[PDB]
């Protein structure tokens, strides 16, 4: 199991409000109060762009992830069966060796 | 001016995708039209959820385990407490209501907030019972339609949505949903003072009722699937 | 970031995000940049079940990765 | 180019202090019972007695189109039309302070070359005030 794809899958959808959930419990908040300087939606609402820059960070320090998501996955599946490919070759040529030492 | 235009922005705000399934998204979902809602525990495990304000009564049995509600259980206080929340449509003869529907199926909210602002509708402008016309509008456009000799079979409560669909039978053989009739507001002018349409059996015709059963700013209009 | 679109995906879900609540902060909201939130949300949504295809074939590609290794391993000491 | 912040002020008092060109006017909006003004006029070109109604404008140009000083100024040709043909007295300031007053309201202030103004208000009609260079105008 890949760690980072696992942290980020439970930085951004933790096992709930989601986004947009947070962001218009903000706006209804304000809708006791318009009158206010701490009426802000960005100060409650920085903590999900916090998380959103955490998903920022930990997209951008790993590298194999930036590989994983910049091909298709048709290019994917593919890939993997011209990778088998060069196995299966090779299984070929140890079993004719099988085949020439009988 | 800016009251209007916040809650144009809240209604769109919710009409994307109103939260998923939990309890707190549904309770500021209910509570963000105009409607308080009071919030019952049964045990540590499981809750109820019920809005009430003069007359629509419903509950819903969410639990914390399953992520999915029981059943819902809706009492009207007004002169017909018969009103149809089931799905009819050809097929079988299942009897199930669309919020339980909306509820389990769906997991985004955006069929019940369509359902809970249609039943707000009903509720809100209830002396005329807006349940028993929406009840009795399928079977006097039933009746209609059978006056003019034509394939159109009306049903009730599809695609998870309140509404009477108007379908007609094409080759192969499957009800096409081609357009629904429903009841909509008109923002533009709430003055029109909505009759109970009755469709005359002999002469085939439309002729108003309503005397002193009135609804506030309402209109049947047609919308194309 | 260039290659993978899903980078550019909440670039522009933190874009559209940031001003929209400046536009409702500054008392005039609009209605495009809402259409162009839901375009972006909605095409998140693909990309997150996408990036669960993704992740599956990662273990995939893992898996083939080391078989593949280890024969090699064997086929050299052979 | 359009109008940051318009509203029509009656003035309380004004003050000439120990000068003989400027004086100091303390005027209040009609509308509101909430936005006051402080400003310094010069009443040699502009006079300004009590209890005078003043429709101040703040603008952050003078052309009549929308924005697309750092260009020299230069005097205003025959034929040029401008904001400032509608208002008797235009001023042309830095703003130098972003004040919070209170929990709603906030105070902005404007030097027009050493005439200092300060506009009161609540935070929802002066908040397309920002920290740049404005032209107050002003008509009687």
């Amino acid at each position: 199991q890949n760690n980072v794809l696992n942290q980020i899958h439970q930085i951004l959808l933790p096992t709930n409000g989601e986004f947009i959930p947070h962001i218009f419990y903000s706006l209804h908040q304000i809708r006791k109060d318009p009158n206010n300087l701490s009426n802000q939606l960005e100060t409650l609402t920085g903590s999900i762009r916090h998380r959103l820059k955490l998903c920022k960070s930990l997209i951008s320090e790993n590298e194999d992830t930036k590989d994983l998501l910049s091909k298709s996955p048709s290019e994917w599946q593919d890939i993997i069966h011209q990778r088998e490919q060069e196995l299966q070759i090779k299984r070929d040529v140890l079993d004719d060796l099988y085949r020439k030492l009988q | 001016s800016y009251v209007e235009t916040l809650d144009s922005m809240i209604e769109l705000f919710k009409d994307y995708k109103p939260g998923s399934i939990t309890l707190e998204n549904i309770t500021r979902l209910c509570q963000t039209l105009g409607l308080e809602s009071f919030t019952e525990e049964l045990s540590n495990e499981l809750s109820r959820l019920s809005t009430a304000s003069k007359i629509i009564v419903i509950d819903v049995d969410y639990n914390k385990k399953q992520d999915r509600i029981q059943d819902v259980k809706l009492v009207l206080a007004s002169n017909f407490d018969n009103f149809d929340y089931f799905n009819q449509r050809d097929g079988e003869h299942e009897k199930s209501n669309i919020l339980l529907n909306s509820l389990t199926k769906y997991p985004d909210l955006k069929a019940f907030h369509n359902n809970l602002k249609f039943l707000y509708l009903l509720d809100a402008y209830s002396k005329l019972d807006l349940f028993k016309y929406f009840t009795e509008l399928s079977h006097y456009i039933r009746q209609c339609f059978q006056d003019n000799c034509c394939d159109f079979k009306v049903r009730t409560n599809l695609n998870d949505k309140f509404g009477i669909y108007i379908l007609t039978q094409g080759i192969n053989g499957k009800e096409v949903p081609l357009a629904k009739i429903y009841l909509e507001e008109n923002k533009s002018d709430s003055q029109y003072r909505f009759y109970e349409y009755i469709y005359s059996q002999e002469t085939k015709s439309w002729i108003n009722e309503s005397a002193e059963n009135f609804s506030n700013g309402i209109s049947l209009v047609m919308e194309i699937v | 970031l260039s290659k993978v679109q899903l980078y550019e995906d909440l670039c522009r879900y933190e874009d559209t995000l940031s001003k929209l609540v400046e536009s409702v902060d500054r008392f005039k909201p609009n209605l495009d940049i809402a259409k162009d939130l839901i375009r972006t949300d909605e095409a998140l949504f693909e990309n997150v079940k996408l990036l669960a295809e993704y992740d599956n074939i990662y273990r995939n590609l893992q898996k083939i990765d080391k078989d593949s290794e280890e024969l090699d391993s064997k086929t050299r000491k052979i | 180019s359009n109008t940051l912040f318009d509203d029509i002020f009656q003035v309380s008092e004004v003050d000439p202090g120990r000068y003989n060109k400027v004086c100091r006017i303390e005027a209040a909006s009609t509308t509101q019972d909430q936005c006051k003004l402080t400003l310094d006029i010069n009443v040699e070109l502009f006079p300004v007695a009590a209890q005078d109604s003043l429709t101040v404008t703040i603008a952050s140009s003078l052309n009549l189109e929308d924005t697309p000083a750092t260009r020299s100024w230069r005097p205003p040709q025959a034929g040029d039309r401008s904001l400032a043909d509608d208002y008797d007295y235009v001023m042309y300031g830095t703003a130098y302070k972003f004040e919070e007053v209170s929990k709603d309201l906030i105070a902005v202030y404007y030097s027009f070359g050493g005439l200092l103004m300060r506009l009161e208000g609540n935070y929802r009609n002066l908040n397309n005030l920002k920290q740049e260079n404005a032209y107050l105008l002003i008509r009687r």
